[PDB]
RNA sequence: CGUCGUCAGCUCGUGCCGUGAGGUGUUGGGUUAAGUCCCGCAACGAGCGCAACCCCCGCCGUUAGUUGCCAGCGGUUCGGCCGGGCACUCUAACGGGACUGCCCGCGAAAGCGGGAGGAAGGAGGGGACGACGUCUGGUCAGCAUGGCCCUUACGGCCUGGGCGACACACGUGCUACAAUGCCCACUACAAAGCGAUGCCACCCGGCAACGGGGAGCUAAUCGCAAAAAGGUGGGCCCAGUUCGGAUUGGGGUCUGCAACCCGACCCCAUGAAGCCGGAAUCGCUAGUAAUCGCGGAUCAGCCAUGCCGCGGUGAAUACG
């Protein structure tokens, strides 16, 4: 009935639920499209579903709060990716090697003392 | 001039607070100023005694003052006189009926700031400094320790040209955390300077 | 930090804005914190004493 | 790099052509991290080029890259006291390297005021064998070669 | 029914203190909504490390202050007896509210 | 881009120290520290010695003036 | 840009409102 | 406290060598980010440093539900609003996780290359941490301190001024010179923080700054708070221009005893230089640089475009 997965990514989180349909997706009760308005980033998202095959043969509710939008649409790429394997654990085999399963660790570096931001280091003359 | 203190390093783990009492916004820098005139009389006090520490707990209005020394009977006086003027020097201060426990401490050669204050006081009457520090590094060392480390300032013997002694045995990982190094301070006033003693004494990990 | 201008404790200001803070343990009117009533430099030695109930040292 | 010899990052296939060679001339156009931006000047370009062309813009596109890649290229170097261009083969990495950041140059460089024409008409201008981008290409070459009587200075 | 707010300096201090209140009236009173975490209020100091000048070491500290909840429902009789005056942290404080 | 709002400052010092020199018709002088105090209609006429730090400075004070700060007139620093 | 102070840059920048930009 | 420099390296004990200063060990071969580990060796070990133990970020779990939700259902002023439920998201304590363990290849080893399973792979990313010592480094104006010197004044109090002068020169930055842009609308998506005589919802007045009234919060519960860059639509059409906002004239609003010297803010008018910068020179190896906004400390107010942090979008390149 249901297919349940997260996803995290650069600090925001989202809720994959797939259920068997058409291909309509909810997100935050928009839209996919109404909701990534023109980010012509926005196709990757769904991109682990057409790496199955899938996509013709399922739907999805998605729920989205935390970070920006690039960020949630590689949220939904995890989440989208679990509930599929959750709905299938053969879906590893060939859905895993592209990646898809892994979680982004790199996140903004902190700010240290003496930088102008984490790296940028100061400009000093006459040295 | 690097390395910070080694207890405000190690608050997390091996090494509690000298304060435990919570406040907000509102109360927390008197309860602070007070807590501090505190160990200001008891320090300026309670200095023969020999005087290791002073924890401070706090729940309403209540003083949980625990004067913590080598010779617990300098604190306490003829059958328990001078804890009671002095306790009641304290409630004099702030009106806060306040406690005032007292605690021995097994063991002075293992408290750092003893130690400190020891070879703090040989060095005004004027003792040989290298003398006074391989003395004390060996008083811990004996009585227990993994290690310890004393170290003395500049103007050793009142000369011009200020120095600094070493003097250490076994361990001392300063970097190691899980360490719990006791560690203390001693001033030492004198006819022609301040001189600066300090104590390090290594004592189990994990 | 001058005996005689410590004298800031001074309630009377004549007009309250005149009316400035002071390190409590150092006399040190530059950088003094208002939850301490502490200047940096005595606010960052009594930290290292742990006579700073709570304030531990931040990494992250 | 004094230890390793830094591995080259690869990058995500294109949204629309799921080309790796298209991000990348992407990310050259892009400014600020604007990468949507950049994208869509790309592709709006490539429907410029569909238009004025009959040719498919995707193969405009390698074409012209293609004619703008330097196969030789002088590299100054110290002979007691005096500097000197080397003429030195152009690694294969490099060449889409410069071939890329040459392209996006010369097109700002041109005078239609709005960006994706600009990229249009020099991506496919290139392809023609002509554009600025294929000037500097050859302004290169002829700098090596040129300069063959230090080519023994291998380097 | 009571609404309890436990806040303080250590987190060890107030879950060994959130724990000496529901399991006591964990047999007198309801099944307790158990110890919930509230969020924690972070206060930074930063300072310049050395007295003069330097303005590029700095160190920082901070006083975290962690927050608990707890709130057992049935404010019943023998509830407010295997509480009520048996506390031992020290370094807690505490609200009540119902 | 002047203002204060609603209540024209005057430290009273010289105010009631002039308002009521024009009783008993004018004066000569009145030096002030209180450079402070705007200037107003009933000090037309007046000469007032204003502080400038190290100088009382002499100020006849004119119609054309009368919105204008005491201290606008006694210049602070020496300037080539 | 952020220092024509009668535009909407100009007022967020100075962190400040007004005609320019008004509180919503 | 800064600095060489998180750079490794600096030493001891006993033995051995040398008349002696001293040497050996710590050199050598392999290998590491590392005096890291291996192998060898008249040395065998140890100490201070490396590393590890601490913190943050990344995957999962177990208590625990005044913040999550039709996930599943019943109500609908379609506001997660109400009932209701802890699954999920979170919030925050405690644990699990990685060991070059497994497979292959190369070694004698330590390890190196590669492959699997895994959120993560060979110090996963960032931090705290900076040895014996050097610079007669810095600080007597944080504080402490030996010695000198003044003690109706080198002490103390005020009111005013100065620290805010300017022919001129440099450092660090800010805002720009525009169309990959500027303007006006409409609409999205954060994280950290701060707030009871303080944040200030909402309402009315005013072009507005702000006034007047006033609900709410001891604050995962109320407020600061708009997110901006984006996305959508529309305007400008290459011009010193709808670029840029310096300077100056007005008229106001706040804080404050008081804004002349010497405050920030608002509105009208003004609309400077500036068309990408000589010689020379700085930063950064990735969620970094570059861009965008947000908070905080200090603080009445502010001269912050400074510091210290926070999150959004997110490159190029490294032969050598
Ligand atoms: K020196
Ligand atoms: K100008
Ligand atoms: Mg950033
Ligand atoms: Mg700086
Ligand atoms: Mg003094
Ligand atoms: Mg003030
Ligand atoms: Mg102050
Ligand atoms: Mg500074
Ligand atoms: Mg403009
Ligand atoms: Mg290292
Ligand atoms: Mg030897
Ligand atoms: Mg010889
Ligand atoms: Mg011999
Ligand atoms: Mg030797
Ligand atoms: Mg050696
Ligand atoms: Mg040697
Ligand atoms: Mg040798
Ligand atoms: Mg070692
Ligand atoms: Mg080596
Ligand atoms: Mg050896
Ligand atoms: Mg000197
Ligand atoms: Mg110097
Ligand atoms: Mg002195
Ligand atoms: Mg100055
Ligand atoms: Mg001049
Ligand atoms: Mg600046
Ligand atoms: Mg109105
Ligand atoms: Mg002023
Ligand atoms: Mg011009
Ligand atoms: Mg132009
Ligand atoms: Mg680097
Ligand atoms: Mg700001
Ligand atoms: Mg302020
Ligand atoms: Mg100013
Ligand atoms: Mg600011
Ligand atoms: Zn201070």
């Amino acid at each position: 009935e249901q297919y349940y997965g997260t996803g995290r990514r650069k600090e925001a989180v989202a809720r994959v639920f797939l259920r068997p349909g058409n291909g309509k997706v909810t997100v935050n009760g928009q839209d996919f499209n109404e909701y990534f308005q023109g980010l012509v980033r926005a196709v990757a998202a769904l991109e682990p579903l057409r790496a199955v095959d899938a996509l013709g043969r399922f739907d999805a509710y998605i729920t989205v709060r935390g970070g920006g939008k690039s960020g949630q649409i590689d949220a939904i790429k995890l989440g989208i990716a679990r509930a599929l394997v959750q709905y299938n654990p053969d879906y590893r085999a060939k859905l895993k090697p592209l990646g898809f399963l892994t979680r982004d660790a790199r996140v903004v570096e902190r700010k240290k003392y003496g930088k102008h931001k984490a790296r940028r280091a100061p400009q000093y003359s006459k040295r | 001039g690097n390395k910070i203190h080694p207890i405000g390093f190690r608050l997390g783990i091996t090494r509690d607070w000298e304060s435990r009492w919570y406040a907000g916004k509102k109360q927390y820098r008197h309860l602070l100023l007070e807590d501090q005139r505190i160990r200001g009389l008891l320090e300026k006090e309670l200095y023969s005694a020999g005087l290791a520490r002073v924890d401070i707990e706090r729940a309403a209005d209540n003083v949980a003052v625990t004067v913590h020394v080598a010779k617990p009977g300098v604190v306490i006086g003829r059958g328990g006189e001078r804890i009671r003027v002095l306790r009641e020097e304290l409630a004099k201060l702030t009106g806060k009926n306040v406690a005032l426990n007292v605690q021995e401490v097994q063991n002075p050669n293992l408290s750092a700031p003893l130690v400190a204050q020891r070879v703090a006081e040989q060095i005004e009457r004027r003792f040989a400094v290298r003398r006074a520090i391989k003395q004390a590094v060996q008083r811990v060392m004996e009585s227990g320790a993994k290690g310890a480390k004393v170290i003395v300032s500049g103007r050793i013997g009142g000369a011009e040209q200020a120095r600094t002694e070493w003097a250490a045995q076994g361990r001392v990982p300063l970097h190691t955390l899980r360490a719990n190094i006791d560690y203390g301070f001693a001033l030492a006033r004198t006819t022609y300077g301040v001189l600066g003693v300090k104590a390090y004494i290594f004592l189990g990990e994990v | 930090a001058r005996k005689a201008l410590i004298e800031k404790a001074k309630r009377t200001p004549k007009f309250k804005v005149r009316a400035y803070t002071r390190c409590v343990r150092c006399g040190r009117a530059r950088s003094v914190y208002r939850f301490f009533g502490l200047c940096r430099i005595c606010l960052r030695e009594l930290a290292h004493k742990g006579q700073l109930p709570g304030v531990r040292k931040a990494s992250w | 790099a004094r230890r390793r010899r830094a591995e080259v990052r690869q990058l995500q296939p294109d949204l629309v052509y799921g080309d790796v060679l298209v991000t990348a001339f992407i990310n050259k156009i892009m400014r600020d991290g604007k990468k949507n931006l950049a994208a869509r000047i790309f592709y709006d370009a490539c429907k410029i080029i569909q238009e004025k062309t009959g040719q498919e813009p995707l193969k405009v596109f390698k074409q012209a890259v293609e004619n703008v890649k330097p196969r030789m290229e002088v590299r100054s170097r110290r002979v007691g006291g005096a500097n000197y261009q080397v003429p030195m083969e152009v690694s294969p990495r490099r060449q889409q390297s410069l071939a890329l950041r040459w392209l996006v140059q010369a097109a700002n460089q041109r005078p239609e005021r709005r960006a994706a024409v600009r990229i249009a008409h020099e991506l496919m201008d290139a392809a023609e064998g002509k554009g600025g981008a294929v000037k500097k290409k050859e302004d290169v070459e002829r700098m090596a070669e040129a300069n063959r009587a230090y080519a023994h200075y291998r380097w | 029914k009571i609404r309890i707010k436990l806040r303080g300096f250590d987190h060890k201090t107030l879950d060994a203190s959130a724990q000496k209140i529901v399991e006591a009236a964990r047999r007198s009173g309801a099944q307790v909504s158990g110890p919930i975490p509230l969020p924690t209020r972070v206060r930074r100091f930063t300072v310049i490390r050395g007295p003069f000048k330097h303005k590029d070491s700095r160190e920082h500290f901070e006083l975290r202050t962690h927050n608990r909840l707890v709130d057992i429902i049935n404010p019943n009789r023998k509830t407010i007896e295997q509480l009520m005056t048996l506390d031992l942290p020290t370094g807690v404080e505490i609200e009540i509210k119902t | 881009p002047r203002s204060l709002k609603k209540g024209v400052f005057v430290d009273d010092h010289l105010l009631e120290k002039v308002l009521e020199l024009n009783a008993k018709g004018e004066k000569r002088l009145i030096k002030t520290w209180s450079r402070r105090s705007t200037i107003v209609p009933e000090m037309v006429g007046h000469t007032i010695a204003v502080y400038n730090g190290k100088q009382h400075v002499p100020v006849y004070i004119t119609e054309n003036m009368v919105g204008h700060k005491l201290g606008e007139f006694a210049p602070t620093r020496t300037y080539r | 840009g952020k220092g024509d102070r009668r535009t909407r840059r100009g007022k967020i920048w100075r962190g400040t409102y007004g005609k320019y930009r008004p509180r919503k």
